[PDB]
Order: C-alpha cells, then structure tokens, then sequence
C-alpha cells in the first residue's frame, strides 16, 4: 500500500551540557586563487617567438 | 426510509412518517423503542477476513493539503 511519506522539519535540538564546543579550522593548502601558467607569446606583427 | 421499504419494511416507515406530523415529544419514545428493538435481533458475526477488509480498505491520495497536517 503506497503510503504518503509526510515529512515534517523535525528542528534538530541539543541540550547545553551536550552541546559541543567548536571544531578548531587548521589549515590544509595555502588557499591559492591565482596560479601560473605556460602560454605562448606573439611579438608585434602578431607572427610568433 | 426509501431503503427501509425496500428491504421489506411497511410498518414501521408509516410509524416514523405519520409521527413527524406533529414532531411532538410525547409520542417520541417509540422512535426510542423502536431504535432498541434492532439490537435484539441478534449479531453479524461474519469472518476474520471479511471483517478485517470492512476496515481494511483505503484510499489514501497525494491531493491533501499539507497547511490541515502540519497543524495537526
């Protein structure tokens, strides 16, 4: 029988004594945006080095 | 009281059609004794199968409101 699943939000809670304190972030990978690149390059005429 | 007639019932429709004349309360305890002598006729003791599928029989529908059972 093909019941509906009614699903409400539910609000996970804690208590105070259970609640965790913090996880400390250390830092894996220096966080990079930018990184280089080999590209080629073409002298002024527009022709190629 | 159509389907009282038509499962062979003359008496009885005439006492509840005639009583509604008047309405009168006096006369009323009839309608009382009448709704007593159906529960000395005896029982349906019918099977376990049948029994549990007069229950057991659903239609249940993604067509409800969900504002009715959240409140619920």
């Amino acid at each position: 029988k093909t019941i509906p699943t009614f699903e409400p939000k539910e609000s996970i809670l804690k208590k105070l004594e259970d609640i965790k304190p913090e996880q400390v972030k250390k830092q894996t990978k220096l966080f990079r945006i930018f990184e280089p690149r080999q590209l080629p390059v073409y002298r002024a005429n527009g022709e190629k080095e | 009281l159509d389907n009282m007639r038509k499962a062979g019932l003359t008496d009885i429709p005439k006492m509840i059609q005639d009583w509604l004349v008047d309405c009168s309360i006096e006369k009323f305890p009839l309608m009382a004794k009448i709704y007593s002598w159906s529960f000395h006729v005896g029982f349906r003791k019918q099977k376990m199968l049948d029994a549990a599928l007069d229950q057991l029989k659903t239609e249940y529908t993604e067509d409800v409101d969900d504002e009715m059972y959240r409140e619920y």
